[PDB]
DNA sequence: ATCAGAATCCCGGTGCCGAGGCCGCTCAATTGGTCGTAGACAGCTCTAGCACCGCTTAAACGCACGTACGCGCTGTCCCCCGCGTTTTAACCGCCAAGG
DNA sequence: CCTTGGCGGTTAAAACGCGGGGGACAGCGCGTACGTGCGTTTAAGCGGTGCTAGAGCTGTCTACGACCAATTGAGCGGCCTCGGCACCGGGATTCTGAT
């Protein structure tokens, strides 16, 4: 449990640097976990609710796809 | 063995981080944490290896976007740094909370 | 000849828009002008992307089509990148970009 | 079952614009991706166009003032371009 | 000469309903008027989707359902969803 | 109407013709649209029970558009259903900054 | 044309929206920053007028616009 | 008598957010939709209905985008706005890249 | 605190043209017959998911050297706002076409 | 019959200077922590390997809501009376500036 503060600070200093940011600041990695959090709810709910449509318990890869396309975020390579 | 001023390793890092495809995020973490998340939602579940590596490579990207908005916001700020105001500041211009 | 595609010079088929639009439940009425049409709009859509696939499959020296090169292809154009605003290409990339602030003082 | 998609007719075009260039069929998917939310774009764009003017059938003239509203001044006038004749020659054969 | 669907009097009777005594100036009603359908014309939209991407050529009463609860917080889509429910209820029920 | 013998003020026939003429499905069931008149109405009646308390609140009884988009923007869900789409003649709440007044 | 809207319109417009001074080069941004904002709706509005084939401009093509340009309006028939 | 130069700016602020009177007159923003507009086609008849949607939709739109002007500006720590303002205001939301 | 300066706010008083209840028609909502079909339950397969378990390394945490960018002074110079005088044309009320 | 053009005219929507003054913003004084290299640890990274639980697909049903044909009365389209709320002068006051 309380793995929203295992992500560990280097890989979101990685992302923020992949972001083109050349200082990092401590308290970047705590926002980035709080803002995270919000962000995998709204999806998660969305593909699961999906999911919970078809009165199935297993989320499968095509809700996911459903789901970001809806939200805006459709994803190549996986199918779709 | 000799050490760098500041900004030398870094860009190169960032460059080492740009360049590359694969995912810099480290799998089982995340996926412990993808557990969790949705296992607060309903109990004894079951995810696909498929459906998880998507929700990672969509967490990756939209991560490394919004440390883009964080940089342009930090950017019209006058600074270099990057700090949590940054993106309260840009979420709430994309509107999501 | 025999196929509808081969006949008028159009390669993707007519006929896969056709039966979307009506086992689709978009209309209950189809056109058939219209799927053919839409062959021809998918044609070149297609046609484009392939056509800067191609540039950026020099860019690298490479043959094969990777996401890396969709991704420094379809982004680096504004058109379609402008029309797929919300498109995210998977194990991809970002196009390696330097903002102006990142030397140091 | 017959899962149909372009597969070999993305090949086919490929080959027609340059087929001394490659590509993977991960591609292909993405490709494939691609053009599924194109087509429901434009499927939505069309019936409500249709639903404005209380139509019940989508005609080509309606496909191509979705081209003008969807795609920009300069691509849309090449898809016009290249589909006037897509309908010419399919009414000779 | 179309006698065209409004929610001229609907508004009014549902406003007696929750507020016995409130009234509406027509310009509000003019707010009212889209924004009612324009809410009915996304919980349609979200439906339609549900139906196609579970492959479904037939809709029941379940899609709403939870399209609400995509389209609304839990909180709001929960009361949404319980009335309209026991509504479907009673009119099975009744006459 | 049917919605009469439903416990439903909005008719059940015109959501069903809608989604009829919508051309959304090829079939949808009976509790469909009499489920979707029921939410409707439910959702109205929270618009309805604000706007006359809003209206109530200032000393008046009929409501203009600017007495509903204030109870749109007084929530947080209601706001968040409308949050990128403005109403006309409807503004923002009002709101005052700290910094800019003056010290 | 271009340069027709006042500068003390765009003053009260920054007091509306909270700015108490603005900076010289910031005004000719700002009237094109209408002007674009304007043009892409009206880019689908005159398309929508080929596709309403009447040469008069309803106030259904402007909802069809801000419908598709994330701007819908309600209260005047959007 | 004479005030400092944002008291009376603050009371503008104030009573321009409960006031939803159009600042600039329509015949501006009709000489603004047609002269682009002529660009497009000719013959085009804007009834009274769509020249006041567009208006006060395109005034909201003005107000918004000064808000997140001030909220960026009060992010940087300043009154008086900048150009950068208002450009990362357009950028975070991806109208403009 | 100790003066003034304008400008809102309620009280008293004034309008007003459509808001709301009501005439009417009228066609869409609603309901008795008919069908068929994809929704629906159940079962075979099965297959990737769950989970365990064995063998391996750049990533994670911290220890430690350095300087410099962010934060606060330190001017510094300043250019649109309130105030003052000046220009003008916009649109309710009118007319006409007109399409 | 709604939509387009065109005069009345005269006060509010601007339309351009004057003083100016707190604020935007470019230089100085000063810190700690992040860049960077490395000690130390490891838990994940990669990959066999069995149990399996409902999804994919197919066997076997099938209920009632879409098509037809008929009845009405809800409600929309419109019309009359007067009124809920917009709007102008007099006191109460309510903000703030300069000292």
């Amino acid at each position: 449990r309380d793995n929203i503060q295992g992500i560990t600070k280097p890989a979101i200093r990685r992302l923020a640097r992949r972001g083109g940011v050349k200082r990092i600041s401590g308290l970047i990695y705590e926002e980035t976990r709080g803002v995270l959090k919000v962000f995998l709810e709204n999806v998660i709910r969305d593909a699961v609710t999906y999911t919970e449509h078809a009165k199935r318990k297993t989320v499968t890869a095509m809700d996911v796809v459903y789901a970001l396309k809806r939200q805006g975020r459709t994803l190549y390579g996986f199918g779709g | 063995p000799h050490r760098y001023r500041p900004g030398t390793v870094a860009l190169r890092e960032i460059r080492r981080y740009q360049k590359s495809t694969e995912l810099l995020i480290r799998k089982l973490p995340f996926q412990r944490l993808v557990r969790e998340i949705a296992q607060d939602f309903k109990t004894d579940l079951r995810f696909q290896s498929a459906a998880i590596g998507a929700l990672q490579e969509a967490s990756e990207a939209y991560l490394v976007g919004l440390f883009e908005d964080t940089n342009l916001c930090a950017i019209h700020a006058k600074r270099v740094t990057i700090m949590p105001k940054d993106i309260q500041l840009a979420r709430r211009i994309r509107g999501e909370r | 000849a025999k196929t509808r595609s081969s006949r008028a010079g159009l390669q993707f088929p007519v006929g896969r828009v056709h039966r979307l639009l009506r086992k689709g439940n978009y209309s209950e009425r189809v056109g058939a002008g219209a799927p053919v049409y839409l062959a021809a709009v998918l044609e070149y859509l297609t046609a484009e992307i392939l056509e800067l696939a191609g540039n950026a499959a020099r860019d690298n020296k490479k043959t094969r089509i990777i996401p890396r090169h969709l991704q420094l292809a379809i982004r680096n154009d504004e058109e379609l990148n402008k029309l797929l605003g919300r498109v995210t290409i998977a194990q991809g990339g970002v196009l390696p970009n330097i903002q102006a602030v990142l030397l140091p003082k | 079952s017959r899962k149909e998609s372009y597969s070999i007719y993305v090949y086919k075009v490929l080959k027609q614009v340059h087929p001394d260039t490659g590509i993977s069929s991960k591609a292909m998917g993405i490709m494939n991706s691609f053009v599924n939310d194109i087509f429901e774009r434009i499927a939505g764009e069309a019936s409500r166009l249709a639903h404005y003017n209380k139509r019940s059938t989508i005609t080509s003239r309606e496909i191509q003032t979705a081209v003008r509203l969807l795609l920009p001044g300069e691509l849309a006038k090449h898809a016009v371009s290249e589909g006037t004749k897509a309908v010419t020659k399919y009414t000779s054969a």
